[PDB]
RNA sequence: AUCGCUUCUCGGCCGGCUAAGAUCAAGUGUAGUAUCUGUUCUUAUCAGUUUAAUAUCUGAUGUCCUCUCGAGGAC
């Protein structure tokens, strides 16, 4: 249900989310996207 | 609104809402017992020759079509 | 033809480019002349569905009547954490506005636009009501002048403006109070 | 600044009256319609001097107004034809000395309109239907009967809906305890519209129209038509059944002609003119309205010209087969 | 003796000054509607009465700024301040005191033969009574035909400032408990109320 | 309300990041060189960071700058 | 001459008061007064193009009478 | 402030409560400031939006009730017949909304409309003085 | 889909359920309770009898229209029991 | 006085450890609208449909003859 195709949106707030939060806290960047896990977020990064 | 006498729309013709508006204010002086009353005083008649006239004059007014 | 149509009308003005195109022109041009009836809005024929925000990005977000403002609710209105807000339900504080109702029972009563002949369009906002022979405050003040503004002194010498040909400027053929001095 | 309104002299001018006994009495109360007014009056056998017994405005605009009977009835409502989109049937309590609102119905929008009913107003002898209608487009009918207590119930409504049809006059027919017929002058403008030439101004007779309710089928049909020779401003009902022929006079241009159905042929005559008048030839005349005098004995009619002629109309008539019509000057 | 009111068929009335060294006949001001007129006259400098031939009676103000000398179809006009329909049309319109030691007043007769006037408040204590008056006086006791009060007298343009005394008056005719349980709800009695209703008839006219 | 966090999340977030991203009299975030309406400023934003929005202001520049 | 230059004036003015100021003698249809972005303040030096020349001529005669906070104000043709 | 539109759900919202206050005020003699929103809410006539549309109907029709029809239909003549198939439609359907309610009142305020050759478009029983 | 019948407006009271109750029909709205409804028998007959205007359901009681409806007068227009298409 | 280095002084730009301490919220459907992004028409002329006017859509590239699109001749 979560699951789903990636928006340019989520796609550009995951950069400025990584960016400012650093690669190592996933939960912190899951929670700003809707529609998205943190597992998923990882993964979409690298 | 189609089967509302009156309803106009966008092909809508002069002709046809003038003597519109005509048939309307034919109807408000058979209405209104007073104006009816002046238009006796002002053209001497009955007010049945009044309404009479008018009755006439309702399926007629500007004359014939174009 | 649109030539001679222009012919048929008090006031042929009304006339328009595609006014000529009309399925009756014969009578548009005496409605559209009547007495005290309003003009078509102009929006159409631009194609830019009413309204852009160049204009609106500039405008304050609003402000009070003068009878809503004197009476002091301004202020009180005016920021707070999470747990706070879950302590504001388990504290609760009563009574911030605390508003008077004898003032609440003044305001709108003890102390308390535009006519027919007008309508609102996409663009105008305060030109038409800037004109030569009025002027805004504060260029008064740079300008300097106590209660004509000086250079229709040389409106006097060179003449009528091109611009303006309709001009009046007072004192010179318009014979003036506050700050319009020309109309 | 504001106006605070009075009136002060109410209006002399008198529209509409209709004479009926209203307080279950064998006297005749006389309800008259002054403009925006309803008038109740008494007057007196003997010295004849017209008692008011009650003067109320009604703050809308009369339109026509009719008084009725339940069969063989003691007492005589009153159905007002309104510029409201409602009727209402009265009844004036005696000793209340004021009038009671019998019954309300809306069939419609509000104030004087062309296709909106309430403009002419008709009735049955036996008070069986009252139908309402407009000058145009609608033509509505209630039926009412008497409750378990004899108290006056109304029915749902009808339509007698015809497209396209001006409405002259709506005149109550008498048929005894039958399906009710109703007399409506009619004419079409269809015609006149679609014909550039103005052919159809002319050469186009207004069209006499009998409809019938129907109890047991419940709507109103067509039934009758004859095209009418020349166009009559009003019609008359005749008392059929055991009295009388039942049919309808109609009041033409410079005519009267009684104009019925069955086997009955149509009986014309001229409207007498003056020996010796002033007036211009090419003024023709028609009659105003007419009051009709029903007695157990005999009745007869009485018309007016513009001039102010009234005359006595009688009926001579084989069995129920009127062979001709006799007209004597009555007075002015 | 300053102006001059013309009053249109159709367009109504146009404020016209007379300047006497040049002769010339001076329009304005007009009104902001059409209206068919039968007659008109002046309350006073600045107001205009007039009446319809459809039987509508209008009172039109000048504003208190109006330029006196002056040189779509109009520069400035004046705001419509009475607007109440009779019913009955109106063919002479004069004002005058009607009773001796009686307030100055407004006389309307009509063609249906019935002779009215209009009447200003001096208070507003007698205004809002009224008013009261008129609300719960329309709802508690319907005009009799079913057809509205307030539409009727609305009719052909909006009533605007004015109370309509006929139906004030039928206060009288209503059952008593009817008239009680209204002077209730106008927490008065129907001595109060009916006495205060003579008041202005009284004082003013017959 | 867990909701109302994110809105206010996501509107610092975009503000961090961002000169022509604005808001206007309404809430609204706007491009004020492609004059372009955005629901969410992020939203709003990756049109800001997208390629066409580069482009308009390029345009405008060389535009200005002759 | 649709076009003038125009001298010597203090930020506090801006686009609204040459609209304002010049309009009073002929309309300005098109006003260019530069707002400098990088100390964010303007020079004080404006360009007019007007509806056509007739305007702009009158504009060089009249024109040079504006007086811009007490100070002077250059107005000639371009 | 809202009318005027940053959007076109201030229109549309502020033009329903114009609809609702003009139903709420009528009668009293309020009508003057109704006319000066009137002008404000004239403009919006004009959008394909559904909600928007209809809203600005409902407006139009309280607007009608509480101004009277006079000053409406003033501002509904010249659309009528305006070359474009547009304005015809929409004014057109404005009319027929001021001209199924008050039919009756409308009498008056149609303008004088002079006669051409075929048809005689002057009612001459207004002109009858005494 | 869903409009209404507009047949003539009779003189039977009209009839809502439980979920529509409250509402006057036209306006959707729950202010002011005013006036009465009326629908024809033929909109209102049988299995109809004290039915929803609305839903199908059993009528629990009166629909009254508001103050609204009443003053532009659409609640003197044909019956506004809804049919489905 | 100048150059270079240095010292002092002043001015302008100018969040500890642990198991990473532990853990981690999404209703639906019927209609409908708005706002972002991406991509396409240098077509020439005429005729018709169409439009408020555009726009758009729909059709073909002076005629005849001879020779190998070009050339010549008759209009
Ligand atoms: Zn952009
Ligand atoms: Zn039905
Ligand atoms: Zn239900
Ligand atoms: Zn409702």
């Amino acid at each position: 249900i979560k699951g789903g195709v990636w928006r340019n949106t989520e796609d550009e707030i995951l950069k400025a989310a990584v960016m400012k939060y650093g690669k190592n806290q996933w939960s912190r960047i899951a929670s700003l996207l809707h529609r998205k896990s943190a597992k998923q977020c990882k993964a979409r990064w690298y | 609104q189609s089967k509302y006498i009156g309803t106009g729309h966008a092909d809508t013709t002069k002709w046809e809402w003038l003597v519109n508006q005509h048939r309307d204010s034919y109807c408000s002086y058979m209405g209104h017992f007073d104006l009816l009353n002046y238009f006796a005083i002002a053209e001497n008649e009955s007010k049945a020759r009044v309404r009479f006239n008018l009755m006439e004059k309702m399926l007629q007014p500007c004359g014939p079509p174009a | 033809t649109v030539a001679e149509l222009k012919q048929l009308v008090a006031r042929p003005d009304v006339v328009e480019m595609h006014d000529v195109t009309a399925q009756d022109p014969k009578l548009l041009v005496h409605l559209k002349a009547t007495r005290n009836s309003v003009p078509v809005p102009r929006h159409w024929c631009f194609k830019r569905k009413y309204l852009q925000g160049k204009r609106g990005i500039e405008k304050p977000p609003f402000e009070l009547p003068d009878f809503i403002k004197r009476t002091g609710i301004q202020e009180m209105r005016e920021q707070k954490t999470m747990k706070s807000k879950m302590r504001e339900k388990v504290r609760p504080k009563m009574g911030k506005i605390d508003i008077d109702y004898q003032k609440l029972h003044d305001a709108f009563f003890k102390w308390q636009l535009t006519i027919h002949g007008d309508l609102y369009y996409e663009g105008k906002e305060f030109e038409t009501r800037k004109k030569p022979g009025d002027l805004s405050d504060e260029l008064r003040i740079s300008l300097g002048m106590p209660v004509p503004p000086p250079w229709l002194i040389a409106m006097q010498r060179y003449g009528p403006p091109p611009s303006y040909p309709n001009l009046k400027i007072p004192g010179l053929n318009s014979p003036l109070y506050g700050d319009v001095f020309g109309t | 600044m504001f106006l605070y309104n009075l009136t002060l002299q109410r209006a002399t001018g008198i529209s509409f009256a209709i004479h009926g006994n209203f307080s279950g009495t064998k006297q005749q109360e006389i309800v008259v319609s002054r403009g925006k007014i309803l008038e109740l009056l008494r007057p007196d056998p003997n010295t004849g001097k017209v008692h008011t017994l009650l003067t109320v405005e009604v703050f809308g605009v009369i339109r026509s107004l009719m008084a009725f009977r339940l069969t063989g009835g003691t007492k005589d409502y009153i159905v007002v034809g309104s510029d409201s989109g409602r009727i209402v049937i009265l009844e004036y309590q005696p000793s209340k000395n004021m009038f009671e609102k019998i019954h309300q119905e809306t069939f419609g929008k509000s104030g004087c309109r062309r296709i909106v009913p309430g403009q002419f107003l008709a009735v049955d002898p036996k008070g069986r239907a009252v139908m309402i209608s407009a000058i145009e487009k609608q033509k509505l009918v209630y039926i009412l009967n008497r409750d378990a207590a004899a108290r006056l119930t109304i029915s749902s409504p009808l339509e007698a809906h015809k497209a396209n049809t001006l409405v002259y006059h709506v005149v109550g027919v008498d048929v005894g305890f039958e399906n009710p017929m109703f007399a409506c002058l009619e004419m079409d403008y269809e015609e006149a519209d679609n014909d550039p030439t103005g052919e159809a101004a002319a050469n186009t007779q207004q069209t006499l129209t009998f409809y019938e309710l129907d109890l047991g089928l419940n709507h109103v049909v067509r039934k009758y038509s004859e095209p009418l020779e020349e166009h009559g401003n009003f019609l008359i009902t005749v008392p059929g059944g055991s009295d009388g022929p039942s049919g309808v006079l109609i009041c033409s241009e410079n005519y009267i002609t009684y104009k019925n159905f069955g086997d009955q042929p149509d009986i014309r005559c001229p409207i007498p003119r003056r020996r010796n008048d002033l007036d211009d030839p090419e003024r023709g005349m028609i009659f105003v309205c007419s009051a009709t005098h029903k007695t157990k004995s005999m009745f007869f009619f009485l018309a007016q010209t513009e001039q102010g002629d009234i005359f006595k109309i009688t009926l001579e008539t084989d069995e129920d087969m009127v062979t001709e019509i006799r007209l004597k000057y009555f007075d002015t | 003796g300053h102006r001059v009111i013309v009053s249109d068929v159709q367009e109504s009335f146009i404020w016209v000054r007379y300047k006497r060294n040049e002769n010339q006949l001076i329009i304005f001001a007009d009104d902001t509607y059409p209206r068919w007129v039968t007659t008109a006259s002046l309350l006073d400098y600045d107001t205009v009465a007039g009446a319809d031939k459809f039987g509508n009676i209008c009172v039109v103000r000048l504003p208190p700024n109006t330029n006196d000398e002056v040189d779509n179809g109009a520069s400035q006009k004046a705001e419509v301040i009475m607007n109440y329909h009779v019913g009955e049309t109106v063919l002479s319109l004069q004002k005058t005191t009607l009773i001796p030691g009686g307030s100055e007043s407004l006389v309307y007769t009509t063609l249906s033969g019935g002779i009215g006037i209009l009447v200003p408040f001096t208070s507003h204590e007698d205004h809002d009574f009224f008013q009261h008056v008129e609300m719960h006086l329309r709802s508690e006791h319907p005009p009799l035909c079913g057809r509205d009060h307030l539409s009727f007298r609305s009719y052909y343009f909006p009533v605007k400032n004015v109370i309509d005394g006929d139906l004030c008056e039928q206060f009288n005719s209503m059952e008593p408990n009817k008239q009680k349980n209204v002077s209730e709800e106008l927490d008065r009695t129907p001595p109060e109320v009916s006495k205060k209703l003579e008041d202005i008839r009284t004082r003013y006219a017959f | 309300s867990s909701s109302e966090s994110n809105r206010d999340r996501r509107e610092r977030l975009r503000q961090l990041a961002l000169p022509y991203f604005m808001k206007n009299h309404l809430g609204s975030y706007e491009c004020k060189l492609c004059l372009t309406l955005h629901n969410n400023e992020g939203s709003y934003l990756a049109h800001t960071q997208g390629k066409k929005h580069q482009t308009n202001l390029a345009r405008r520049a060389a535009k200005e700058a002759k | 001459d649709a076009t003038v230059y125009v001298g010597g004036l203090d930020e506090k003015v801006s686009e609204p008061l040459l609209w304002e100021l010049f309009l009073q003698a002929g309309p300005v249809v098109n006003t260019h007064m530069p707002k400098d972005r990088v100390t964010g303040q303007h020079q004080g030096y404006g360009f007019v193009e007007f509806l056509s020349e007739e305007d702009a001529d009158y504009a060089i005669k009249i024109m040079n009478m504006i007086k811009l906070y007490g100070k002077p104000i250059r107005v000639n043709k371009a | 402030d809202a009318l005027m539109d940053r959007d076109l759900v201030h229109r549309q919202t502020a033009s329903a409560v114009v609809q609702h206050m003009s139903l709420g005020v009528y009668g009293f003699g309020c009508e003057d400031s109704l006319n000066h929103l009137l002008n404000y809410v004239w403009p919006n006539v004009f959008e394909t939006s559904p909600h928007v549309i209809q809203a600005v109907m409902g407006a139009l029709e309280g607007l009608r009730v509480a101004i009277g029809p006079c000053r409406m239909l003033q501002y509904c003549l010249q659309g009528l017949f305006h070359p474009a198939r547009k304005v015809r439609d929409v004014y057109w359907k404005i009319y027929n909304s001021i001209y199924i309610g008050s039919q009756d009142a409308l009498i008056a305020h149609y303008p004088r409309i002079y006669n051409d050759d075929k048809n005689t478009y002057i009612r001459y029983e207004l002109d009858y003085i005494l | 889909d869903l409009i209404f019948c507009r047949k003539q407006a009779g003189v039977a009271i009209g009839r809502l359920c439980e979920k529509c109750d409250g509402k006057c029909v036209i306006c959707d709205s729950y202010v002011r309770p005013c006036t009465l409804v009326r629908i024809c028998d033929e909109c209102n007959y049988g299995s109809y009898q004290g039915r929803c205007v609305i839903c199908g359901g059993p009528g629990v009681s009166d629909a009254y229209y508001c103050k609204e409806c009443t003053i532009q007068e659409k609640d003197r227009d044909g019956c506004p029991k809804i049919v489905n298409l």
